[PDB]
RNA sequence: ACUCUGGUUUCUCUUCAGAUCGCAUAAAUCUUUCGCACUAAAGAUUUCCGUGGAGAGGAACAACUCUGAGUCCAAUUUUUUGAGGCCUUGCUUUGGCAAGGCUA
């Protein structure tokens, strides 16, 4: 009633691998470490893509959450109790 | 509110401009709060491409540009409160 | 909102503000309308789809959404 | 806010001392009112009814917009609608030419 | 029909106080131990009467006391004694302290 | 002694605090005095075992959970500011569980959280917010089930049906306790801050349980915990089938 | 169906054929039944 | 926050029940065991005192508590905007699409 399906499950994508595309067209991979109930993403590990294709490694990253166009979560998240 | 206007006008046929430029012409079915809409027999031209038909339609209240009504509104006696 | 818990599990296509189509089966949605999409597909245009999985859009980029196929089994 | 109290009607004030009355002006007296939007585009009409949030419905609307060839403005005619209110730039009631 | 009773509470406790004449005031069931159904068993069992309990019959006849010849093993000059095996030690432990124990009952160890 | 030398992380869960409230019937205060005995006890005994600091139990850490397995009950000081935030929005309950231990007391004309008592006859904030409630719900429970248990159960928000209120006192304050504090969420947190990971924790476990040492290859390879790497696998029971 | 009055039976008995006979058989059970419903000691 | 079930009590009948069917505890018969069987144990069967579940029928008043179901948010973080305009290349489905460079 307050808090949201979606917020939730990035919640438990917390620990996985995570990709990261923000409106400046960059993608960040890497592992998720934290995240708050806005999309605010703390993430580390990056394999990070530009938009010409520049493929960087970047060992720690914090994400504002207005500024993320969507994030793609490993597929074992599909079996999650809140997703039934 | 004005989308309260809005939610009255179930199961009228209309066309959507959105700020992407695309005309979605459909029969609206549902309004939330939100001015989030969803449409039914929709028509979408999507500017610069061809149009294509759907069944069903739904279109975030942020992303509508404007509306367009038909002439058969009794739009008066459906602003009141 | 019933408008939507109507759409669960319909594979569904959703507009994006650049031009972007997602198809993929819709599972869950909250007020900000950020969508949890399961085995999703992503449509950009020259014609090529790139199979991505579990996409959770945020509210700001999605357009629009139409149903494209029946929930599957 | 300052002010949570449930008989709220400091909207309408705002609807005649504050910015907006001016379109609350053309509610009441009801003239031509020529709004400019997001589009480069100009919109030209009479406004109904509206609230804070400045969204409005017009009714017998003309909107022209210029295309570029190099830019020539083109008309089209609209009958009764509904602008969103973020979607605007300026709101202008058409000055007494008399 | 008189099938079923719904009291409250402050009923239910004028009923406690007036019968406290019948009642053992006792908290526990500790005060119990090696008193109880099981206990008892084993000892019907074991063929032995615990002191203040009931005495049966013994339930089946079998080797004796006196049966079991000197062996190697029961010799009782390599047995140190200190307190005697009493038969509340062979109940508590019947599988310890017993040979052939059929039919014990585990006793309800400390609550 | 024996986890504190094993090299394990030790955490402590104060069962059976009902006892303090159904049985010993302490007043709030002593029951307080009694669970803060408990935790000073258990540090002196860790720091006679063991010589780095590390290892302090207190409930403001996080370190120490009060539980009462036979009526649902389990909270540490964050799951309760949890609560309460859960039911009064606004509030940020990680920063209220820091409050809720110790000789701190709360001024409500203040609104604040002081090291120093409100005038007298003030009681700390551990008694205040999340003792208090708890002796009342179990004194409402067993002793008003009939007079006026209903409304306090509106007042928590707990709805209970009629078939319900039917139960004896005990199912019933089961029943109600696991109501109000739902899941196990105070033991998950604490096992989760306080105890490391099998990543985490496999280096002090070769270190310590491993012949070869740490400093060895495959001594290394085992330190990683990598799930592609060299088996290693190490039995220590042996279950019996019931043939 | 029919809760006959208690003046009835009372005659009966005070004025005093297998009908007779085959009823008899059933004295144990009247006897158990009388006995069960003994009163108690409160109630006069 | 609006509407439709289910009631409870009582009498009788049918079936299942190894569930402390019963927070109590009888009797008979048969077998075995040893004494030498009220003063003794085991196994099995039966009968009694009298139960729960379900189903069925009868008849007495309560009918929507309860169990359910159908029925106040424009100023960063989401839904009251940084939006739209210029240039090149590949293909033009000659509508323009794709990328980049821009101006605002």
């Amino acid at each position: 009633m307050s808090i949201g399906v979606p917020i939730k499950v990035l919640h438990e994508a917390e620990g996985h691998i995570v990709t990261c595309e923000t409106n400046t067209g960059e993608v960040y991979r890497g592992k998720l470490i934290e995240a708050e109930d806005n999309m605010n993403c703390q993430m580390s590990n990056i394999t990070v893509t530009y938009r010409d294709g520049r493929v960087a490694q970047l060992e720690q990253v914090y994400i504002r959450g207005s500024k993320i166009r969507f994030l793609i979560l490993p597929d074992m998240l599909k079996n999650a109790p809140m997703l039934k | 509110k004005l989308v309260r206007f809005l939610m009255k006008l179930s199961h009228e046929t209309v066309t959507i401009e959105l700020k992407n430029g695309t005309q979605v012409h459909g029969t609206i079915t549902g309004v939330d709060v939100s001015m989030n809409t969803h449409l039914k027999a929709v028509k979408m031209t999507l500017k610069n491409r061809e149009p294509v038909q759907l069944e069903t339609l739904s279109i975030r209240g942020n992303n509508i540009r404007y509306f367009i009504l038909p002439d058969s509104l009794p739009l008066d006696t459906l602003l009141v409160d | 909102s019933s408008k939507m818990l109507q759409h669960i599990d319909y594979r569904m296509r959703c507009i994006l503000q650049d031009g972007r189509i997602f198809i993929g089966t819709f599972k869950a949605f909250d007020k900000h309308m950020n969508l949890i999409l399961c085995d999703c597909d992503e449509f950009r245009k020259r014609e090529e789809k790139r199979v991505l999985g579990l996409v959770l859009l945020r509210g700001e980029n999605l357009v629009s959404m139409t149903v494209e196929g029946p929930p599957p089994k | 806010e300052m002010t949570p109290e449930e008989l709220q009607k400091r909207e309408e004030e705002e609807f005649n001392t504050g910015p907006l009355s001016v379109l609350t002006q053309s509610v009441k007296n009801n003239t031509q009112v020529l709004i400019n939007c997001r589009n480069n585009k100009k919109l030209l009409g009479r406004v109904k009814a509206f609230d804070r949030h400045c969204n409005m419905v017009l009714e017998n609307v003309k909107e022209m917009w210029t295309e570029v060839s190099k830019p020539v403005n083109k008309d089209r005619y609209i009958s009764k609608m509904f602008l969103r209110g973020d979607s605007v730039i300026v709101v202008l009631r058409n000055p007494l030419i008399a | 029909t008189y099938q079923r009773w719904q009291f409250t509470l402050p009923m239910m406790s004028t009923l406690y106080r007036l019968a406290n004449q019948l009642l053992t005031d006792l908290v526990d069931d500790n005060y119990f131990y090696l008193f109880d159904l099981k206990a008892f068993f084993t000892s019907k069992a074991l063929n032995m009467a615990i002191p203040g309990g009931p005495k049966f019959e013994p339930l089946v006849r079998d080797i004796n006391l006196q049966d079991e010849d000197w062996n190697e093993f029961n010799d009782i000059n390599k047995i140190i004694i200190r307190q005697p095996i009493r038969t509340e030690y062979k109940i508590a432990f019947p599988y310890l302290y017993n040979n052939l124990p059929h039919h014990v009952h585990l006793t309800w160890y400390h609550t | 002694k024996h986890a504190v030398q094993e090299r394990l992380a030790v955490t402590v869960c104060i069962n059976k605090i009902d006892r303090l409230i159904l049985e010993l019937k302490l007043p709030p205060t002593d029951a307080y005095y009694k669970l803060r005995h408990i935790v000073d006890e258990v540090n002196g005994l860790i720091s006679m075992y063991s010589t780095d600091e590390n290892l302090i139990l207190s409930p403001l850490l996080g370190n120490v959970c009060f539980s009462s397995s036979q009526y649902s009950i389990c909270f540490t000081l964050g799951s309760f500011a949890k609560i309460y935030a859960d039911t009064f929005g606004d509030i940020n309950y990680q920063e209220f569980a820091k409050r809720l231990w110790g000789d701190i007391y709360f001024n409500p004309k203040t609104r604040k959280f002081t090291k120093k008592a409100p005038t007298s006859s003030s009681q700390r904030s551990f008694v205040e917010f999340i003792l208090e409630p708890l002796y009342k719900i179990l004194a409402q429970v067993v002793g008003d089930v009939d007079t006026s248990l209903p409304r306090t159960l509106d007042e928590l928000g707990i709805h209970l049906t009629k078939e319900e209120l039917k139960l004896n006192i005990r199912p019933l304050l089961r029943l109600v306790c696991k109501k109000f504090f739902g899941e196990f969420t105070g033991f998950v947190d604490m096992c989760v801050q306080h105890i490391p990971s099998p990543k985490v924790g496999a280096k002090p476990k070769i270190e310590h349980t491993y012949t070869g040492g740490v400093d060895s290859d495959l001594g290394e390879a085992m330190s990683d915990c990598d799930p592609d790497g060299p088996l290693m696998c190490h039995t220590t029971k042996m279950y019996s089938t019931d043939d | 169906k029919e809760d006959m009055p208690p003046e009835h039976v009372r005659k009966i008995i005070r004025d005093h054929k297998r009908v007779y006979l085959g009823a008899l058989k059933y004295m144990p059970h009247a006897v158990l039944k009388l006995l069960e419903n003994m009163p108690m000691p409160w109630e006069q």
